[PDB]
Formats: C-alpha cells, structure tokens, sequence
C-alpha cells in the first residue's frame, strides 16, 4: 500500500524542502529572536492570587511604599567604619535615585536618620543598606527596567576612596537570572549539536547521513524557535528563561530522534532488499504514525504544565506545545521529503551492517520466561523511591546562579558583614480602624512585637517601638521620624520588619510562617487590636506558599499529563491494556530518575535540588518514555500474524538498535543543559537524562516485552487476534 | 505451500541458513551452528506456525532438521 500523504509527500518533495527553508528564513528575518521575545515579553514570578503577594500590595499601598511586588537592597560596603564620607555619598545616591521617579517608587531611607541608622549599620560598622521599592512585578520587563537603571545609578555615582555599592534583592536577582539564562543559550545549542555530531559520526559513520540529519533538527529547532517568537512577539503567550531554554533542547532532541526513527526504518527497509520507492513507502508506514503520536505526546504533556498555579509552571504550557507541534509537522515533512530527495542520489542507504541477532537473543531470553524478567527489572525501577525519605528541596535561586552574577556578588558584600538575614526581611503588618497613636493600643503593640519575638528563629523585630530592632516616647524629635516609615499617615496600620536567624528561605524558615500568624493572633487576642486584619509579606510567606502550591500543581500536572499520554496511546494503538502498558511502565520507571538524580545531585554532589526540578523534569519524561514505548508497540503491531510471540522477538530484532540511538541522543541532549549558568536548568536536563537512560537501557527492553509476552492476545483487548 | 517447505523458511530465517544449505540430515547445533537459544526460538515460532504448544521437555526431540520435519507433521494435529 501507498498511503495518500506519503504519495503527495514523494512527489513534492523539493518544492516541501524549499518551502520549509523559505518559511525558515521568512520567520528569522520577520521577528526577533525568541530569547529577545523572552525579555521583551516575561511573566512575573509570584501568582496573583498567593496570600503573600496580595499582602504585599495591601503593604505597599497602605504604607505608601509603592505598588509593585518588587523590592531590591541597595548595599554599601568600606575597608573601613564608614565615615562621614560614606554619609555624604549615601545621602547623594538616596537623592539620584529619589529623582528617578520612572523606576524607584519609594526608598526606605533608614542609614539617613542617626536614630534609626543602627538598625541598618552593620554591627562591625564597615557596611550599610537602604530598601528600594521598584516599579513592576517581580521579573516583567518593568522590573528589569527598574533593576538596570537602579544599578546603572548606583555605579554611575562616584563612589568615596574604599567603598563599593552593590544592587541586590530578589528583582535583581530575577533579572540576573534572565539574562545569565539568555547569556548560555548559544553555548547550550553549541555543545548540544557538538555532542550528536561527535555521537552519530559513530552510529552511521558517514558524514553526509549525519550532516543531512542535522540540518533538518535545525531547520525544526529555527522553525519551532520562529513561530513561539512570533506568539511572543503578538503578546499571546507569556514567556521564561526556563521556557526558552526547554523549547530549544527538547526541539533539538525531539527532532533529532524523529530523523533518527525516519533513517532507521528506511536503512531497514533497504538492508531487507527493497528498492527506494518499496522503501520510503515502507518508512512512511512503519514510522508515519510513530513520529505523529512522540509529537501530540510531548505537546499535550508540556501542555499540561498549562494547568499549573505557579508562573514558573503556567508558561511553560503554550510556548512548548507550539514549539512541539511545529517541530513535528516539520519532522513529518521535510523529514520524508529529505529522505526521498536524498534518496535519489542514494545517500542514506545503511554502510555498516543492520545486526540484529544481539536483540533478536534478547529477545527470545525475554518472550521466553516473562515474569522472573518483569520482577527483576520491577526490583530496579522501584528501589529508586529509597531516596524519597532523604529528599530535600530548595528554594535558594541565590545559589543556583554563577558567582560573578551581580545580584549574586552584592549578596555576598551582605555575607561579609551582615547575617544571612538582613537581606531577605519578613514583614507583618496590622491594620484596624483604630487610631494607633493611642498609647494602649501602643502597648498592645509592644505586646504583639514581644509575642513574635519569642517565635523559634526570629532574632529581631524592627518596629515603631524598637527603633533598633532590640529592646528598649511618641513625641520626641528623632521619634517622629519612625512615625514617618513604621505606622500608616492615617495611623490605621502597623508594619513590623522581621528578621530570622539562619535562612529564612529555607525548609526550615517557611514553616516559621504558620508560627508568626499564630503567635500574632495570640498576642492580639483578648485584646482591643483583636479585631485587627494581619497580613504576612516577603520571602519566608512568598516561599511558604510556593512549597504549598508545588506540590499540587506538580501533581496535577503528572497526573493530567498521565491521562492525556495515555488518550493519545489508545487512539494509535486502539488497544486498552496496551495503551495502559505503554504510560505505565514509565510511570512506575519514574522511581529510578528521581533516584538517580537526587542521588546524583543531593548525595554525590551535595546540590539539593530545585523545586522547579521534578515538575518540569517528569512531564518530558512521561512523554518521551511513552514515546519510546510507542514505538515498540507499534512495531509489534506491524510485526504480528507471524506468531503473537514471535512478532515481539522480530520486533525486537528491528527496533532495538534504533531506539538504543534515538534514546541515548535524546538523554545526552538532555544532560547537556548543565552548561548552562542556570543550575537549576542543568538538573532538570541532567534529572531528564539519567531517567531517559534508565528507560531506553531497562523500560522498552525488558518491561514492555516482557509484559506483552506474559499478556498474551489479552495485550491488544478488544482487538480480536489468532 | 507444503508444511515442509514453510517449517523450512522459518528454519532458514532463524538460522540465517541459505535455502539450499540446509536439508533434513543435518544437525542444528553441529551441522548449522545453531545456538541453544535459536533452538528455543525456532521451538517457539514453530509453536505459532501451527497452534500447538511445545512443552520444555518435549524440546528434547527437535536435534536434528529431519526430526522437526518427521515431528511436526504428526503433531500438527
Ligand atoms: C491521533 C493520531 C492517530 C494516528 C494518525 C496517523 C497519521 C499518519 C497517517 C498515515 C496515512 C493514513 C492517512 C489517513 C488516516 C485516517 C483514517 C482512515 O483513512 N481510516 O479510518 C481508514 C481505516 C483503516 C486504516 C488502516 N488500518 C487498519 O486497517 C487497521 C486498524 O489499525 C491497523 C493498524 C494500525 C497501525 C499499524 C498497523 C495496523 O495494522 N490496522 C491503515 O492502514 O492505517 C491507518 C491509515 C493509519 C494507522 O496506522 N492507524 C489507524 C488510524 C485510524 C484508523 C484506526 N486506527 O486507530 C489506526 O490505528
């Protein structure tokens, strides 16, 4: 048989290519490139409706200290105790950035006033810091704006002999992140492509095969590239640095391995004597439908990631799926067309020999004696949950960026002379009708600032009765500067600057979150103040709610990405319990990734893992592991009415060398986002490639046939088979 | 065609044995090199070319080319 497309596909083939290339060339020249989309066009990181953004605002506009999300630490570090020149400078810069009212909407000048100026100082004297508010959500393209002009201020300024400034603050680390992530773009792609050409100059060993098969992944990648930066570019989609980075790499993976399948199955067809034609329609039988469900599979499980709650998630849906349903209708087509044309001058016929008896043996080791394999390798694939109980996430972007980075840098001038906390302060504010300047309700503050002050790793409370944060007046002449930043115009609201000893980002920190809330309702309980609103702001509540919302929206995620994989599944095999087989013998494979990567990075290495990590990791690797079993499947499709077992064994004996490749191209793909300056990029590359190695090396070699021998004709009910 | 002639094939594929190479006065392990797991998988395939299922210790008799020949064209019922 001679299916339609194929047939339109065999006679058009040059004007495809040409057209491909044309499209290619049009969308490069017609838009930007998508990492420059990327900074024209990012998300903010927080969620709307998180507690601790909405209190941020309610901060924010109560106090008057702008309207953004966003907060970045101005540092000033000296050789020396800071003199009056350090003053002097300080009071300039405060003043620059004050005239900028286009970025700064407010600057908590604290250092300024000889009261409250040890509450900032640094206990050795030789550093100080003041709290910019900044225009625009954390990372939008308004922040970045604001962070660079911010920085371009502070180091435009002459600086005194023996004194550096440094910008800091979770918006200027975003915006670093950004551009460090967009900054190893080009090194990624470069020793990506690198990488497959060193490999498969071995697996064909003739270039002209291997440069044929690159040029179509680029010309998939720049199209896939092309169409997510003219979304972006319109303003459908949103966008990340993490968006950016995964579209590249699964677009040159995906790609390569459909090019891979498309060469196999016609080397194949040509090792077994059939002429070109024969051929390539064999190629498009055996592998048309293959390619089309790796494509929906990848696209509907990164979709998924669509459904998520945290931004970091939430864009990730859009901009992979485009990029995943155009790299496959490119495969699907100049993938064919290249071939046939290429064929013509006979260029992709096999030069090495097509030996299968290794697999074929395989084979029949495994048809033969099913279940002792299944259980053996079942033993394998679920020892990796053994690292479950000594899991732990971080939640410390800080580390995750080079040391050079200048967010990074200027924390450091923070290490120095501060402790690990000054810089990530805790804000708990108190709004009622009341007047506050009533001096009970002034008490029933100072009740409220020493119930929080008991809370287990809080070392300080800065507030409008603890001018310095340690313990101990309304009307004296410094004192009313304090009216001026720590009680609302009106006198409705009270704000209390928070400090914690050791970090308080990490797991431990967060959960101090919970602590405060209650200890403040104690304290305002039985009391006037009772009914006072309380509202919790900054990195511990951000985080807290961010570890909250992980956990369900990886969840969701999985388990939507699960549902939709296995839908596409029976609609191409139109077999229940083959379907089921296909998602779950990767579901139950998850276990040896996750294993072997927090071994990997958790143990070995001593890195915990990112939290972004196991939800954008488990969504490539349910898709690419069904994908792989897909096509085992639908080679034993093909292969049986030659025996229900024997068609596995000969099935085996096909697609064994060309999934090995397809797989080992895909992982080491993958594992080659660790040179990116993102770590957290390099672990879910480095996560996805160890799991996509366990599975091309165990899953579809063992698990698959081996449960399909063991299920008999029940593996394709209700397909009626002899 | 006949049951011989296709039992043939099957034999000549697993082995990669040349049609007119292998007859029926030849051994597999000795004659055709056959290993002890392309006995197995002849055995099986053999098992799908006619629905009859081959125990482990009835696979003692399929030494030589003639005796699954002389075999199977009695248990093929
Ligand atoms: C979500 C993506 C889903 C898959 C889409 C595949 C895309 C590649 C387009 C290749 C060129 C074909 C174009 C036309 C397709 C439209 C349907 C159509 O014109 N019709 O409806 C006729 C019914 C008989 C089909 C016949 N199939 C058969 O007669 C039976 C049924 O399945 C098989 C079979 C399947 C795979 C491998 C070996 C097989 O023996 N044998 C067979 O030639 O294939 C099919 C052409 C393609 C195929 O591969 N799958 C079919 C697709 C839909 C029908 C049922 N269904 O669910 C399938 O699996």
């Amino acid at each position: 048989e001679k299916p339609f497309i194929a047939r339109m596909i065999h006679a058009f083939a040059v004007p495809i290519i040409l057209g491909w290339l044309a499209v290619c060339v049009v969308v490069t020249v017609f838009v930007p490139s998508l990492e420059a989309v990327g900074q024209e066009r990012s998300v903010s990181l927080s969620p709307k409706d998180a507690p601790s953004f909405e209190a941020m605002g309610r901060i924010g506009m109560v106090f008057k200290e702008g309207d953004s999300d966003s907060f970045a630490m101005v540092i000033i570090e000296g050789n020396q105790p800071l003199g009056d020149a350090a003053h002097k400078y300080y009071d300039g810069l405060v003043a620059q950035l004050r005239a900028d009212k286009k970025h700064v909407q407010s600057v908590q000048d604290l250092w300024g006033d000889p009261l409250t100026a040890a509450g900032v100082q640094s206990n050795d004297g030789k550093a100080a810091y003041v709290q910019l508010s900044l225009a625009g959500n954390q990372g939008t393209p308004l922040a970045n704006e604001s962070v660079e002009a911010v920085r371009s201020i502070v180091e435009s300024t002459p600086a005194p002999p023996g004194i550096k400034a440094y910008v800091t603050g979770p918006s200027a680390l975003a915006a670093d992140m950004h551009h460090s992530g967009d900054r190893s773009m080009a090194r990624i792609t470069m020793v990506t492509v690198a990488v497959i050409f060193i490999m498969l100059l071995l697996v064909y060993r003739s270039i002209i095969t291997v440069v044929l098969l690159l040029i179509t992944v680029g010309v998939e990648l720049t199209a896939a590239r092309g169409v997510v930066a003219v979304l972006g570019h319109s303003g459908a989609i949103g966008l990340t640095t993490f968006a950016v980075s995964l579209l590249t790499s699964l677009a040159i993976a995906a790609g390569t391995d459909y090019g891979i399948f498309i060469i196999g199955r016609y080397q194949e067809a040509r090792q077994a004597g059939e002429d070109k034609e024969a051929a390539y329609y064999t190629m498009y039988r055996g592998t048309a439908h293959v390619i089309l469900g790796s494509g929906l599979t990848i696209a509907g499980a990164t979709f998924c990631l669509s459904f998520a709650r945290m931004p970091y998630f939430q864009t990730l849906g859009i901009p992979c799926a485009v990029g995943m349903l155009v790299a496959v209708a490119v495969a699907l087509t100049l993938g064919p067309a290249v071939l046939h044309v290429g064929s013509r001058f006979g260029l992709f016929d096999p030069k090495r020999l097509l030996k299968v008896r290794g697999w074929r043996r395989v084979g029949t080791v495994v048809v033969r004696w099913p279940l002792p394999v299944l259980v053996a390798t079942c033993a394998i694939a679920l020892v990796g949950l053994l690292a479950l109980p000594g899991y732990k996430t971080s939640y410390n972007d800080r580390d995750y960026l080079p040391d050079f980075i200048p967010a990074n840098q200027g924390y450091a001038a923070a290490d120095r002379h501060f402790s690990q906390a000054r810089m990530k302060p805790e804000i708990l504010m108190i709004e009622s009708d009341h007047d506050m300047r009533n001096p009970a309700d002034f008490l029933v503050l100072d009740k409220l600032a020493k119930g929080i002050f008991r809370v287990p790793g809080i070392s300080r409370v800065q507030a409008i009765t603890r001018p310095e944060g340690t313990t101990m007046v309304f009307k004296n002449k410094d004192f009313q500067r304090a009216m001026k930043s720590f009680l609302s115009s009106d006198g409705h609201a009270a704000r209390f600057i928070i400090l914690h000893r050791g970090d308080p980002q990490s797991p431990e920190g967060i959960k101090s979150i919970d602590a405060i809330r209650t200890a403040a309702e104690e304290s305002l309980k039985g009391t006037p103040l009772e009914d006072a609103k309380i509202y919790l702001a900054g990195t511990a509540a951000v985080f807290h709610d961010i570890s909250e919302g992980a956990q369900w929206d990886l969840l969701i995620a999985a388990i939507s990405s699960l549902c939709l994989i296995f839908i596409i599944m029976l609609i191409i095999t139109r077999a229940f319990i083959a379907a089921a087989v296909i998602v779950g013998t990767v579901a139950l494979s998850l276990g040896a990734s996750f294993g072997l990567s927090v071994l990997l990075w958790q143990h070995i290495l001593a890195i915990h893992l990112h939290w972004l990590v196991l939800a954008m990791s488990v969504i490539v690797l349910l898709a690419v592991g069904s994908d792989y079993n897909l096509l085992l499947v639908s080679r034993f499709k093909q292969e049986i009415g030659a025996g229900l077992k024997t068609g596995i064994i000969r099935s085996m004996g096909g697609t064994g060398k060309v999934v090995t490749n397809a797989g080992l191209v895909f992982a080491v793909t993958m594992a080659s986002m660790a040179v990116s300056d993102l770590r957290v990029i390099g672990q879910v590359g480095t996560t996805i490639g160890l799991g996509l190695l366990f599975d091309t090396l165990i899953v579809r070699s063992f698990m698959t046939p081996s449960i399909a021998a063991l299920l008999g004709r029940w593996f394709w009910w209700p397909l009626r088979v002899r | 065609s006949t049951i011989e002639e296709r039992v043939k094939k099957i034999i000549g594929e697993q082995l990669g044995v040349k049609q007119e190479e292998v007859t029926n006065n030849a051994s597999f392990v000795e004659d055709l090199g056959a290993d002890s797991l392309d006995t197995v998988e002849l055995v099986m395939a053999l098992e799908e070319e006619f629905d009859t299922e081959i125990p482990d210790e009835e696979a003692e008799k399929i030494t030589t080319v003639q005796a699954a020949i002389d075999y199977i064209n009695g248990h093929q019922a």
